[PDB]
RNA sequence: AAACUAUACCGACUCGGGAUCGGCUGGAAUAAAUGUCCAGUCGGCACCGUAUGAGAAAUCAAAGUCUUUGGGUUCUGGGGGAAG
């Protein structure tokens, strides 16, 4: 607990990124820490911070980012993840329908190879995972209390439900990667609002 | 009780060796860091994760740990298990702070 | 993370009698204060069939099934 | 206090003194009365232990013949307590223990009893060690090399009894018994289910 | 009903391995079953390994890393002369490289080799590789 | 598992001996009142088990021989009072006795007769066993008419 | 008898999930009980996912732990008809 420490886990509660649904795949039981009277499930927070920063670690590892490529489904994550490709110098999945054959056949137009694979919701984008396992690619997957982790490599659980708590945990990634890349200094507040991030009506 | 997984790693690996002391193995496959399964020609899922060294001041030093995992140890989804654990006792996880 | 030899309390308390490592069972013994004469007596937790106490006769436990209904103002402690 | 052993023909320095401490205390306490009446010594054996404490320290283990084994039992907490007291090392006792060899069978109609053999005894004499205590659990080790190795798991609430003689013990049993042992301090869980 | 505590020990043994586990809870066990893995271990297979007292049988905790291809039992025990070590060691093992039959001896439980260097034979037990 | 029923008998009734044979520290009975308590209740026509029920839950002890060393039926031995027929044989042959007496006059009830026949092949099966054991006379056998006046 | 899961019996071990019938163990609510709910667990009948396990497949959590071939034991088959 430094204070920026303080202040990661203070944007992660106020984005509720520890709120989960109630399904518990089985897979996540040690990502878990309360079972609520309500039913809700509750995220223990350090194990989201602690893989959070993994994840950046694996993102600086490779050494041209646009090798790096995040995929997004749902209509959140469309806004957060094509910001968080935008500051990250990655590539985007923009269209939510991903198409069959986009890691597998060399001949589609959407074709891509990238060394590592970002998912917002295994469940919803599990095709891209899907995908993944058939050409040797690492994969880092928002994960929530229902989601299933065959073939995923990093998790973070979340709350890939809301657009505050996916945006904020995007927005995290990316300015840890910026800290790692020495684009910014490790002290220095970052001046982009996390509001960006989330999904406009 | 971790005895014996470490003894393991302690030598190197070798291929074939005949009394002439040739290397005959072809290629040395990469062996997964966890079940300790052989890395196949033809594995289509195996994956070889590269993470980042870090230096106090948040920099990359551009140091690499691989871990290498197989395939039926993602599919069967023990792999955002394994690779944390295999960085713990490389003592690189959790992130200190 | 988990260890077969360094198994966690709350997880064998929660697993069968005899499916824990130690293989160790559920029961007590408990002293027992008879409401009228108070005497005490000492009581198997699952004991089978009835128990008047020594003194003054009157009732002190009714069997059943693995528990023993404890009957009216009889106060109990548990011995270890 | 030869009438403290079952030879009484020779003793030790060593037996000296233990025989004329169970004088005085046979003699002082109306506690131990009885029990010093039917306690006899067969042995008595000195150690000493050295560690890298610096410390050496005496300690000595006492062989009670097993007629009086059920009254020592009974009264050793107190026993072990004065005579403590009464030299300025430590005390054990045990209880004096035959083994019958697995191949040399003497006669054709005597079968060996298991409570006498090498493994039983050696077991019991563990037992002794701790005496005022017991095992809340024990297991063995096999290391990488074939070295087996013990250790065993104690009451918490005994901490104080046992601590310092841990090493003493571990000397002794390493000495008699040419066993490894180590120990482990865990609260004795019982599995209640209690009505709040 | 049980037969064969060997056979036990050894198969949920080599499941364990093969469903990439890290350790195994083995019950109930035997001096021979505790002998053959002090031979499994010394030979390199199996690592380090804990014996539980419960007042009984006994439990065995096991860590394996992985090597073990295959650990089996042969039920029968048959007799197996010096004459015969060829056939098994054909039988049974992946190649002449590598591999054990263990077997019981009058001068004890031995890998099929430790047997030519004793020179006798004659109980099979169970094989590793 | 559970004996002569094929298919599902299969389960687990409890009893788990606790790991200390020592036994426990607040019991205050010397293993001789023990002895005398085990001998009147005996003497008063008990059983071996019943005994130990008896011992159990009225009078806290847990386990009588890692008290005294010596098991209910060995002790009951050396002190005379000893149960002739074996109790666990006894009760055996007072139910295939009740199964004759109900199936003497229902006769046309089947399920009956067959338990019966289940019953008494647990008998002879028993008594193979207390024979070769030296627990029972030689010549001794079951039959309905000669274990009917048996001491049942 | 298609006396049918067309699937021998005793025993281990290998995935996940709710529910169900019978015991038990705690906990909670009320209108305070042979009733509710919750969490354990033992045994039943099953089901739904899933297997980098099996199979010629249909399919099978056994029909898996089989050429990496041996836990114990009875029974049955060896192209089709002739022919029960
Ligand atoms: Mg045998
Ligand atoms: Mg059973
Ligand atoms: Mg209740
Ligand atoms: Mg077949
Ligand atoms: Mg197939
Ligand atoms: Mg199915
Ligand atoms: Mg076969
Ligand atoms: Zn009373």
């Amino acid at each position: 607990a430094t204070q920026r420490k303080q202040d990661d886990i203070k944007r992660l509660l106020a984005s509720n990124c520890h709120q989960a649904t109630i399904n518990l795949n089985n897979q996540m039981k040690r990502y878990i820490s309360h079972k609520g009277v309500n039913g809700i499930h509750y995220i223990n927070i350090e194990e989201t911070w602690q893989k959070i920063k993994l994840a950046a670690r694996v993102i600086a590892a490779v050494q041209h980012p646009e090798d790096v490529m995040v995929v997004c489904s749902r209509i959140y994550g469309q806004r957060a993840a094509i910001k968080f490709a935008g500051y990250t110098h990655c590539k985007s999945t923009s269209s939510s329908r991903w198409t069959p054959g986009t890691l597998t056949n060399y001949q589609t137009l959407k074709y891509e190879e990238p060394r590592v694979l970002i998912v917002t919701d295994p469940r919803s984008d599990f095709q891209a995972i899907k995908e993944a396992s058939y050409v040797n690619i690492p994969v880092i997957a928002l994960c929530d209390s229902d989601s299933p982790l065959a073939y995923v490599d990093v998790v973070i659980p979340c709350n890939n439900r809301s657009t505050e708590s996916i945006s904020m945990i995007y927005w995290m990634i990316a300015r840890e990667v910026k800290i790692l890349r020495g684009e910014l200094s490790k002290d220095e507040e970052w001046e982009v609002m996390v509001d960006l991030f989330y999904h406009k009506t | 009780m971790n005895s014996g997984r470490a003894n393991q790693r302690s030598k190197p690996m070798t291929g074939l060796i005949n009394d002439k002391k040739e290397k005959i193995d072809a290629y040395l496959p990469r062996k997964c860091d966890w079940s300790n399964k052989l890395i196949f020609s033809n594995d289509q899922s195996s994956v070889q994760i590269a993470i980042a060294e870090v230096g106090e001041n948040g920099q990359a030093t551009g140091s690499k740990t691989n871990v290498v995992l197989c395939g039926s140890v993602r599919s069967k989804g023990e792999a955002h298990i394994a690779l944390e654990n295999i960085l713990r006792e490389r003592g690189l996880y959790p992130i200190q702070e | 993370e988990r260890d077969l030899l360094n198994p966690i309390y709350e997880e064998e308390k929660q697993k069968n009698k005899f499916k824990r490592l130690i293989q160790a069972p559920n029961s007590y013994f408990m002293d027992v204060k008879c409401a009228q004469c108070q005497n005490i007596q000492m009581i198997f937790s699952n004991a089978q069939s009835t128990i008047i106490c020594e003194k003054c006769s009157a009732i002190l436990c009714k069997p059943t099934g693995g528990k023993v209904q404890i009957q009216a103002g009889c106060a109990f402690k548990i011995k270890n | 206090a030869l009438a403290k052993f079952h030879k009484k023909q020779s003793l030790t320095k060593i037996e000296e003194q233990v025989g004329s401490a169970l004088v005085e205390l046979q003699n002082t306490h109306p506690d131990l009365k009885t029990s010093l009446e039917s306690i006899i010594l067969t042995q008595v054996k000195e150690f000493q232990i050295n560690k890298t404490n610096k410390k050496a320290k005496s300690a000595v283990l006492i062989y009670v013949h097993f007629q009086s084994y059920r009254v020592l039992l009974s009264a050793a907490r107190k026993l072990i307590i004065e005579l403590e007291k009464k030299l300025k090392q430590i005390v054990f006792f045990t209880a004096q223990r035959k083994i019958e060899s697995k191949w040399v069978k003497e006669h054709k109609s005597q079968q060996r009893p298991r409570s006498r053999c090498l493994t039983y005894v050696y077991d019991a004499l563990l037992d002794d060690l701790l005496l005022p205590s017991t095992l809340i659990g024990k297991r063995i080790r096999a290391r990488l090399d074939g070295t087996s190795f013990y250790r065993i798991q104690l009451d918490q609430n005994d901490r104080d009894f046992l601590e310092e003689k841990l090493d003493a013990i571990t000397h002794i049993y390493k000495t008699v018994t040419t066993r490894e042992v180590t120990f482990e301090f865990k609260e004795d869980k019982t599995f209640h289910t209690f009505k709040k | 009903v049980k037969v064969n505590i060997l056979a036990e020990c050894l198969k949920d043994l080599v499941n364990a391995e093969k469903m990439g586990k890290k350790q195994v809870l083995l019950r109930p066990v035997s001096k021979v079953v505790l002998k053959f893995l002090r031979i499994m271990q010394k030979n390199g297979y199996i690592g380090e390994f804990e014996v539980i007292d419960d007042h009984r049988s006994k439990k065995v905790v096991v860590e394996l890393i992985g090597r073990i291809n295959k650990c089996g039992v042969i039920s029968p025990r048959y007799d197996v002369p010096l004459a015969d070590f060829e056939k098994w060691t054909n039988n049974i093992l992946p190649s002449r490289q590598f591999g054990n039959v263990v077997l019981t001896t009058t001068y004890g439980i031995l890998t099929h080799e430790e047997c030519r260097k004793r020179h006798t034979g004659g109980k099979i037990l169970g094989f590793f590789y | 598992g559970r004996m002569q029923m094929k298919g599902k008998g299969k389960g687990i009734s409890g009893s788990a001996l606790p790991f200390k044979r020592r036994s426990p520290k607040w019991l205050h009975m010397t293993p001789s009142t023990v002895v005398d308590l085990s001998v009147k209740l005996a003497k008063k026509g008990l059983t071996p088990s019943q005994i130990g029920v008896i011992l159990r839950d009225q009078h806290g002890i847990p386990q009588v021989r890692f008290l005294t060393g010596q098991k209910i039926l060995r002790i009951l031995k050396k002190n005379g009072c000893a149960p002739q027929l074996p109790e666990d044989l006894y009760f055996l042959i007072k139910k295939a006795l009740s199964i004759r007496k109900h199936l003497e006059k229902n006769r046309k009830d089947k399920d009956s007769k067959y338990r019966l026949i289940l019953v008494e092949s647990r008998i002879h099966r028993l008594s193979r066993y207390y024979k070769l054991n030296q627990k029972l006379p030689p010549k001794w056998k079951y039959n309905a008419q000669t274990a009917s006046a048996l001491v049942q």
